[PDB]
């Protein structure tokens, strides 16, 4: 049978801490694109278009990471396309047929699993006219490749070169955007806040309330052409990591950033064990450098630099602790020989 | 007074107080004269016309001064589209604190600290010449008080009977004496 | 015969909802188009000119739908061209010749069908002219095509291949041509040739109401959009399509056969799940959809997102028979009503 | 006076007069008697500078012999309203007014330079007392309300009981930059 959206979340929940929205949504979807895939296609029935989906979220928030969880349990082919590689079609650069390629080359060109497929593009807000209004000149690179996706992210039939041109419909096609609308904070509070001067106005940030409350309209304020969001319906957002969610991300998750480090001092054979404060402080630390989760290894990375730069030659050691000055103050880890 | 002059970036070189209208705030400071109101008159109809829609704050910081003047405000106010709040600085009294209670129910302000002070006018204009002409000056006067009082009831939403009696000296209140008098609506602390 | 446009209209109402003005201003010109074509007693001095159709719209009002259901309803050889696609003759993509190709395609090669077939050419809006380049080689994309496109709506001889892998000479003076598109700068556009405003106490003083201005559209704002005059003046017929109101929201969320209603409710037929609106539901959700400014685009957002915590739930909920989603479930954050 | 034009260099030049220059550095300046129009100035640049930056600290130096207490009152609950600290500093004097309005400055903010004069009194007439004993009354009381609501708030800015500046405020206390940091009114005394 199918496998049912709270299976596809446990799957999530191995790889990703928190966004539990935008983990149901992904699921939902998948679990409909199931259900359209199997649905009877001719008769009295009607026939089931599709919910595209848009992730918005921060930097190192789990977009791109959401999408590879994902693609380990699919049961049908999953791309991972780049926005920042597609070009207009008269242009060089690879058009978004490209995409539809890569789509088939991972199913051994068989174009009946191709249409069955899910789409993950990556970086969909670097196509964005910053603009707001028509381009006063050709944007080859933004929105043209926007104008050159509606007929994709919709039903058509694309030509792509063999493994005599091979057609592929992509109507049953599911598309799942995804980018780090950064200017888009600033769009959604100057819509929603009543900022300006005086007593009575809002001065100032909170990411997580703003995308919480995205609308089309900040989107189209931000470069998206309207008929791209219109196609995009769902639009999952992701939420900051906070310092709670920080600390799970470093020992929790399956290829946790502790346990890529234990395994770095497993080549050798030295254990590393980090203390609750020195995991709060490296959660906290992070949390400043607004990189998302990708800020961890950065302090993880230098906090270890000097006991890495000395492991090898150690002799005898057999455990290493990182305590909770090691990260807020320029100490050495405890060397248990 | 040097006004300073600040930078708007969208680079626009404003004196402060044209860079304050640019975000809908009109100062009403010291006394209510026939130019001082009409400065705000002009600022009132200039807002409207930019976006008739949002707000208009009105800043007042005046001890009083001319009824018709403070009429021309008023009537201003009560005539343009968007609602014009009206917030008291340092101190709202005679025609300040009559156009601080006529700013839109609901969006009436004071600071903690600020003075208001509600009274019956006091003259309008000399009253010489012959006793005829001295009645006639004194039953305006009186039609005038009436008139105050009378929209001063309306704006706290008390009886005139009420405002009769409380106008009758000078009638200091603090800020929370006339918010439950019915002059503002809120206190503004952070 | 001839479908009358009393019949063309009529039949597009089975799929268009809304929009009849445009509907009867396609089915009138159609309609000229084919008689004219019949009767070439109009070889006299008076030069009715080809009645070409413009259609400017919003996102999600039907332009595409009204070009499809014209077509499968008229049979006649008909093209849906895509001018994202559309490139000059001496670069990589289509030119503009394909389109005859393909209305050749669509009559077995028959060109006697072809030279009065309709071409469809969706997004026009984004072929207009723009400043010197940025992503300078030379403006492809767009005014070139714009010429190409002209050079085809106007009377001329096309050359293409044949049927088979001995070019077809194709005669493009009675192939009528439908453009449309939405265009997203028109507004503003507009806006600009009006709205004047006022200050004063005897002056009248005042979201862009987008209806009314595109239903004022001249051709000089068409040209300040980016498209060449001579092309706006072989346009004659302009269909303006307004903004889905509420009862047309309704209508689309219900009566169609393909219907998110009915898509949703066979989407749970997949289960054993009944799924229900009220009609406060159906008109909560006309009305948010409306408020996105997507058109018909904006519905199945609406109905994915206050669905969203209940299919993620359908599965593992054993024994429930129905769910009834009320106007508090789209207003308010509420659960639908399970029914066990 | 003539006042003096300074060149901002930017990514161009900008050319301010002197005191506008130091705005852009959250710099407001109180000189003088406290007027309507010289606190509303105050007011307009206490409100732009919370729109440029809310967070960022504005610097609020005072050199007033004192002045109105309504007008004073209006820079007061402003510096209190907006979300940025407002630093006081003490140069040449702050008397009257000007001495509440520097006790008013943000606590760990208030500053005095070494050689300044800090003064601190009851009010004086708020405006006349003529008419009839029932007016003379009635602006009697309003000034003696006055009088406990600056003393009121003198010594919670002082951190002392009101008894303390009830007896202070009797007549005018004179103070050095020193005895005003003891008393409370300012919390460091600038040198370098
Ligand atoms: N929610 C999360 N749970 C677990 N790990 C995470 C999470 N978010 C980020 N990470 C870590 O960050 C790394 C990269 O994050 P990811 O690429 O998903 O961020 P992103 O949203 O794609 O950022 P960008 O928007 O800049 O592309 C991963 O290797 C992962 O270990
Ligand atoms: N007038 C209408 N009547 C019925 N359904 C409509 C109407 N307008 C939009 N829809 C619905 O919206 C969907 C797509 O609309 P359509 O593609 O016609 O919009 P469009 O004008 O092509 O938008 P765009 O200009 O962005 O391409 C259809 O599946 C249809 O169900
Ligand atoms: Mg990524
Ligand atoms: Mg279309």
């Amino acid at each position: 049978k199918l496998p049912t959206p709270a299976e596809i979340v446990a799957n999530l929940n191995d790889h990703v801490i928190g966004q539990e929205q935008a983990k149901k949504a992904l699921a939902v979807s998948v679990y409909n694109h199931y259900k359209r895939l199997r649905h009877p296609k001719a008769g009295a029935n009607v026939e089931l278009s599709k919910s595209n989906i848009l992730l918005i979220g921060p930097t190192g928030s789990g977009k791109t990471l959401l999408a590879q969880s994902l693609a380990r349990k699919l049961d049908v082919p999953f791309v991972m396309a780049d926005a920042t590689t597609l070009t207009e079609a008269g242009y060089v650069g690879e058009d978004v047929e490209q995409i539809i390629t890569k789509l088939l080359g991972k199913c051994d060109f068989d174009v009946e699993k191709a249409q069955r497929g899910i789409v993950y593009i990556d970086q969909i807000d670097k196509i964005s006219r910053k603009s707001d209004n028509p381009s006063i000149t050709r944007d080859v690179s933004g929105e043209g490749v926007q104008q050159a996706l509606l007929k994709l992210i919709e039903g058509t039939v694309a030509s792509v070169p063999p493994q005599e041109f091979i057609n592929v419909d992509t109507t049953n096609i599911l598309f799942i955007c995804g980018g780090a609308f950064a200017g888009l904070e600033k769009v959604i509070r100057q819509r929603t806040e009543k900022g300006g001067i005086g007593f009575g106005a809002s001065v100032h940030a909170d990411i997580t309330k703003l995308f919480g409350i995205v609308e089309p309209e900040d989107l189209i304020k931000f470069g998206l052409i309207p008929e791209l969001i219109g196609r995009l319906p769902v639009i999952a957002t992701l939420e900051i990591l906070d310092e709670d969610a920080l600390i799970n991300i470093l020992t929790e998750p399956k290829n946790a950033l502790v346990k890529q480090y234990q395994a770095l001092f497993g080549m050798e054979n030295v254990e590393l064990e980090f203390e609750e404060g020195a995991l709060r402080s490296i959660a906290r630390q992070a949390m400043e450098r607004k990189t998302g989760a990708r800020g961890l290894r950065s302090i993880v990375e230098r906090c270890l630099l000097d006991t890495m730069y000395r492991l090898p030659d150690l002799k005898g050691l057999k455990k290493v602790v990182v305590g909770k000055a090691v990260i807020e103050e320029g100490r050495e880890p405890e060397l248990v020989f | 007074y040097l006004v300073p002059t600040v930078i708007e970036q969208s680079e626009r070189a404003f004196d402060i107080y044209s860079r304050l209208l640019k975000e809908r705030i009109v100062f009403l400071v010291g006394p209510v004269t026939d130019e001082s109101a009409n400065l705000v008159v002009a600022q009132l109809l200039f807002l409207e016309s930019e976006n008739p829609d949002k707000d208009i704050f009105f800043y007042i910081n005046s001890p009083g001064g001319s009824v018709t003047a403070g009429m021309s405000i008023y009537d201003t106010m009560n005539f343009i589209k968007p609602d014009v709040s009206t917030l008291c600085l340092g101190q709202a009294a005679s025609m300040g604190a009559f156009l601080l209670s006529a700013g839109e129910k609901g969006k009436r302000f004071a600071l903690p600290n600020s003075r208001i002070m509600i009274h019956q006018p006091l003259i309008s204009g000399g009253l010489g010449g012959q006793a005829s002409d001295i009645e006639i000056h004194a039953r305006e006067l009186l039609k005038i008080k009436e008139k105050l009082n009378r929209l001063m009831a309306k704006h706290c939403d008390r009886d005139l009977a009420d405002l009769e009696r409380d106008t009758d000296r000078d009638n200091f209140m603090s800020a929370e004496e006339a918010k439950e008098y019915g002059l503002i609506d809120q206190i503004l602390e952070n």
